[PDB]
């Protein structure tokens, strides 16, 4: 019941990159501007997919563990 | 008496951290991986389609692009991977690459005439062209600046001051020449040793000519060599000169600023509306992930590297 | 729309004595850049006009040194210093800021 | 040497129209933009299009708006103008003048005009 | 009494300095400026994550242990 | 009979499934104060710059005449767009530089090196000019000398010196770029001048640039300055034909240490701390702040977050 | 049987450290380039350290469950 | 009847989020600690050891390294820590550390005589040596570079061109000579007034020499500068010199490109043959991580600044 | 010219105070440092006390430490010396001194005395 | 402090042949500039002191081309070319290296 | 291995008169920076050899005006523009582009 | 002045060996590259070996590879050569040769030969 939500209001702030340019006799910072820029996408994209999977992990044990209790509050009374 | 699970017969996969595959009943996507292939208008307001140029070449004011004189507000600009017609002359823009830094943040220009070509009448104008700049078959040169030579065997010195008066800034290119050898120099120009002097509140620098063996670009033995500066409001730039001077003409003032990038790719224009834009393609979805392009421009889903991310909703 | 006015009508001056013409425009004509955009022709009897002065002060190629103008804002003055026989014709004042161009009445100049 | 000729007039009864053309050879036609100008008889000078060095972008002024067209025509070296809905005070004398600087890429870009034509006689009678 | 537990995981960061450039170098300023921002937004969100984890593991973890006390003297 | 210890009190706290749940005992790791002064750092007193620049102070300003001499400090404290600076219009080659290498030095003596008595053959008097004034009277600044004909005349210079000193220095000089010609046949006399600096590690040679500018302050002229670090037991040489600002002191680094510059506009107040933020203050033991990005000390972490409690209770 | 495999593609991509070198007059640009490695390093460091505590944990929890299904399973076959 | 665990008894230690210490019953390491600690083979191809040079030494022909003029195939350079011989005549080599970063792209070189010595009918290549560069207790100087002095009380102007006419690209070195008086200028050379011109198809560059006073380094009072160039498979290269001329002999081909990294160690050499290096040692292990040193060359496990990490996958 | 006077010489008692004064009409005042100093009857000279040219640090000799002050008071281009305690040597000539160049911002600046003034005379009896 | 020695005490001279002095004291007075702080002076009978040598051997402004003065580190010597009849009065010898300066016992030169 | 062949094997022409003698390889003989390997000597009857030419044309350090040389790629030459009476010898073509260096079989030059 | 001498055997029967020897002075023998030379009694002349400065590289012809060897010997200013496995058509006379500019780091180097020596004879009989 409208759990997606809560996935896009944590991701709100992401890196965005930007266009740069360089001769060719400045080519060490050209080596720092996209080492950078793989580095923080590579943390991003860990960061996404743990989060789905671990939300997925919970998500199933969510239903599995509830249909023990409301079996077991219509179970007990019954003598 | 039963008590128990509200089962399905749909087909999904979801992955899990401890299941690599698992069915599911109801899931939701999350990534979009589709794209239009066109390149769009954003909110309304046309781009910048360079064709077959480059921006120096259209600062500059090339012949054979001729179309972009007067151009209208827009939004981005697109380049064009190698472009081919650039710069004719052989040479090259001092501290480029910072110039289209101060682009991009710029999304109107005008055009001003600085100092007219008629107020030259102890020089010449006419004959200075080259054959490695052709306008339909005839030798030409840029439109925005004005090659000096000498009239009557002489070169008197240059002393000339523009004044600011308006309520936004300018950009002012010029530029100079380097000959070949001794007999080229006096026979364009008449004195042998010469320099440029150009002042304001904040600059200050002193150039002279080079001249040397080189070998052969575009059919052409010289260079040149161009510069560029910004103007405050009320400040004044002031100009010396006695050889070898590429004077300027036009110039650029600044009338509104905002948002913009450069972008470089070869998709062909359509007649479209969009809201976000890569150099790929455009998006029309609301999910907040996608994996088409790095570089955009407006607002856009986030960016990740992978290519399958459904979280389940379901049973089983 | 700049309405140019320009008097007199009519200059019998001769010979030796110099000479003055003006011209009056209901705008300023005066560009943001310092130079003034006013110009300058000559129609003799019989015959097609020959230019004089581009701006407010630049010669051309052809005319003597005897003619000279200076001016701004809104009055401008043409000066012969000395007349001879064969400067006899109309004169023409023309401006050259706004995008329909717009000559003047003109004036005539005669032998007495 | 630098010559202008023009030619095409005769006598028009209102209504109908007219083509008029000058020719120019000396200098190249392909730089340089070009005038009309008419002069009334016993009246003054007056100004009525402008073209480019190319044929993009065209004035006309308030007298002639809407019904007079200019255009040139390259490897002839020749320019046109065509007259409709002719009234009775269009009756005057006709001139072709060229820049003095080539490449004017504005409407007002400070050149004036130097060379200048000999002229034809174009008349509404009857 | 495990808060000790969470400043020493996190006893490392990322400390800003200051660095100044001058009008002709403004494309190492935007580098500074965006790898600063960034920095800063990688460590609240992980700082956020593990409060919201390990608030649901101590609130389960109390909602737990009460049966396993309620069955200890139930299942006599 | 088993149950929950409840309880009474009121607070909330976040979780993943539910957004505002009620609590017992929360704890709270944010801080959000700051007493908003100026302090000192266990013990030493910062360096407070009033209305003056760092280049106006080392240089030596007619109106910034109270820093001549100064103790020990911590950390450097400027205003938001000083109003002294640079009196005479310029430029100091590699500014930001220098404002990069004195965040590691905490101490500065001042040495003599050229006399100003040391120029028979000179003038060191008549070099002012209206744009710096002291008390409404021209004057110039207090560590360099500019040098004038005397006579009629110029005569070359040579000058060396010799560090017999066990620690670094910092030497600074600069060049006068005239306007036309007069007025350097005026107070200079060759027409043609340069200046040659060389040490083990620096070559160097430069002219003047006389041409046309506009007006800034006053004046229709510029002068530039430089600066190097001479190293024990190593010499600087000097040579000059025209257009020499000469040095007469230089600074010796005696102690070294953690530093920053900040720029803030609070006021100062006795007290003591250990941390400081440029618009405050800090005194807590919670690992976690929300004032400000820079800081100087220890002080806990930084985040963008305003809130931030974890629980430890029932319900 | 095989769980750690799990985890090592998972890290299969990082930072991989370059050498450069600079001269006495570009110190900024030193520093940036030191504070990014050392800050890059301290990202990944601190995700492989928790990541390996949650899985530990997980684990744990897994091995005490089993066995109590396993007693279920038999706990109410017979009386 | 018995339901329960699988016990047994060892000794092993993990970590957990709310425990600190607890046993299990059999568990895995990741982290790998140790390192053979020498320098050897990587995949088969041995690398480049400089044992007292440098970088700059070796590409100049310091008299010191002779036993480098020829060398093969390489996989990494290893240069020590504050290297002894370097260039004996103080002074610099510009845009040093762009240099290096060009290296650690190439893999081996080739080397041509593009100027023969004997090129110099009038001029002297003989007595250019100097004390701060002895060869068995004799003043020496460099082998790749040679200085040109007057003959006959003349020096006469110097145009010399070089076109490229190999398949691959070419590195080459000149310089500029300082001197400290004009006495010495006159008795050297004996033009006053010196300049050097070169030019190419990128290239534009004009220098004169500077004399001043200055220090000493290494007994002497005067300075050398270099500078360096890349030739494209087709260009040419000119000179243009009229005194304090260092001019080229030898130059460097490019025949192989790949990947490559300068490395700073004190290690002895040692024959192996493994598939990862650090510079203080060797991996020899396929666990996922080390902690050995951040800087490695090959297909290397991952870096973590971590001292213990074990998974658990036990019981109790 | 330069010049300087000095007046408020007499006669006083042991236990008592005097003050002197010292005025100078010429060059700028506000950017020179001053001097004291004294010579007793058939001895040499000696040396007294300094100050700068704002005001700020001053310095005095040991056989005077404690016991004399010196102070500026510009705008009206004069100087001061307030003694008390005076004691029976004490009696001798006093003179001012300028320095030679402006603007000394240190203790010892190498620089010299080069105008000095007349004197006057104080004296200890009875 | 620094104690002050000067020898010798009294002097007699004749117009024509040169004339020495010396100074001397307990301390290095050299900086690390390479500038000896040490100066001379002048009282002719009844009057006012007058400055003669700055740093060494720099002088002043009026003393004539006659009067010279060299030394290092703790041994200093005035030279006077040549005696006149206007010469005649007491030389001083004065530190200037730490605060308080320190004057010296004087010399006479007396006519004979 | 690069076969030289050089004709003719006598030259009887003597005196004042010019001469030339030609030499040519079996290989381009031209390195990749546009220089000619190729050497030419001389030994008189009864004594040690002495050089002439070094690469294509440079010459040494002895030998007179006259002697000079020309050529490229396959085919050389050598010429004397005068002849003298001391001038009898043997003439050798010797090239040195690949590691065996080779001679050729010389060319006598005789009296008549 | 600069001078070559050689000295070596007179007379040796086939199968057995022989020592040359080349003495050198009057310049840096430490910086050149030396030559060895054949001339047969009535054919041409043809080329033998070569080394280096130093000495590391060599080099010998195809018609005495394997049987000859050369040696440099500094700091007695010397050169050798050694002959194994003499034969019949060996008999010739030997000309010692140097370079003539110093330092020579490739096999081709450009650079001739300058100075000669007298000569030697070795001759193989019975």
């Amino acid at each position: 019941t409208n759990k997606v939500n809560s996935i896009i209001d944590k991701m709100n702030t992401q890196f965005e990159a930007v266009g740069r340019e360089f001769n060719n006799l400045e080519r060490r910072i050209e080596n720092l501007n996209k080492k950078m820029e793989d580095g923080f996408l590579d943390v991003w994209t860990y960061n996404a997919e743990l989060l789905v999977l671990m939300e997925n992990e919970r998500t199933l044990d969510f239903h599995d563990s509830n249909v023990k209790n409301l079996y077991d509050k219509v179970r007990l009374q019954l003598r | 008496i039963c008590i128990g699970y509200h089962a399905n017969n749909s087909t999904e996969q979801v992955d899990t951290i401890m299941e690599k595959n698992v069915t599911v009943t109801h899931a939701q996507d999350i990534l979009e991986k589709t794209h239009n292939g066109k390149l769009c208008d954003l909110n309304g307001v046309k781009p910048l389609i360079l064709k077959d140029c480059s921006v120096a070449g259209w600062l500059l004011g090339n012949p054979m692009c001729d179309e972009f004189i007067r151009v209208p507000e827009w939004s981005y600009i697109v380049e064009r991977a190698n472009p081919a017609n650039d710069l004719c002359f052989p040479g090259s823009l001092n501290d480029y690459e910072e110039l289209k830094h101060m682009l991009s943040r710029i999304n109107h220009f005008e055009k001003i005439q600085i100092i007219p070509k008629s107020s030259w009448p102890n020089h010449e104008t006419s004959l200075g062209v080259s054959a490695a700049c052709p306008y339909q078959g005839a030798p030409s040169f840029f439109r925005n600046v004005v090659w000096l030579i000498k009239k009557n065997d002489a070169y008197p010195t240059i002393k000339i001051s523009y004044n600011n008066t308006n309520r936004e800034d300018l950009l002012i290119l010029w530029g100079i020449h380097h000959s070949n050898n001794a007999e080229e120099q006096t026979n364009l120009y008449k004195n042998p040793i010469t320099y440029i002097s150009v002042g304001t509140s904040t600059l200050n620098q002193r150039l002279a000519p080079k001249i040397a063996t080189r070998s052969q670009v575009n059919g052409q033995r010289g260079r040149m060599d161009f510069f560029w500066t910004i103007l405050k409001p009320d400040d004044a730039i002031h100009f010396e000169s006695n050889g070898n001077f590429i004077a300027p003409e036009y110039a650029y003032k600044i009338v509104k600023k905002g948002d913009s990038t450069i972008m470089k790719s070869g998709v062909e224009y359509g007649h479209c509306n969009t809201k976000c834009q890569t150099p790929v393609g455009a998006i029309n979805s609301s999910m907040p992930f996608h994996n088409i392009h790095p570089l955009t421009i407006g607002e856009c889903p986030k960016y990740v590297k992978s290519n399958k991310l459904v979280l389940a909703t379901g049973l089983r | 729309d700049t309405v140019m006015t320009q008097s007199p009508l009519s200059l019998p001056v001769t010979p030796g004595e110099p000479a003055s013409i003006s011209c009056r425009s209901s705008q300023s004509l005066l560009h943001s850049n310092g130079y003034n955009y006013l110009e300058w022709y000559l129609q003799k009897p019989g015959q097609s006009p020959q230019l004089l002065i581009y701006l407010g002060s630049i010669r051309a190629s052809g005319v003597p040194d005897r003619l000279s103008g200076s001016g701004s804002g809104t009055d401008f003055t043409l000066k012969i210093s000395r007349v001879e026989a064969e400067d006899v014709g109309v004169y023409y004042c023309m401006q050259g800021l706004e995008t329909p161009f717009t000559f003047g009445p003109g004036t005539k100049v005669e032998i007495k | 040497q630098v010559q202008l000729v023009e030619s095409g007039g005769g006598v028009v009864q209102p209504g109908r129209s007219l083509r008029v053309s000058c020719a120019a050879s000396g200098f190249i036609f392909s730089n340089y933009g070009m005038h009309w100008v008419r002069q009334a008889p016993g009246k003054g000078l007056e100004w009525v299009a402008l073209t480019w060095y190319d044929g993009r972008n065209k004035y006309y002024a308030d007298s002639v708006k809407g019904r007079f067209t200019i255009s040139r025509d390259n490897s002839k070296n020749t320019l046109y103008l065509q007259m409709n809905s002719l009234r009775a005070e269009d009756t005057a004398v006709y001139y072709c003048a060229r820049d003095g600087f080539p490449n004017c890429i504005s409407a007002t870009c400070g050149y004036a005009m130097d060379v200048w034509g000999q002229g034809t006689t174009v008349t509404v009678s009857s």
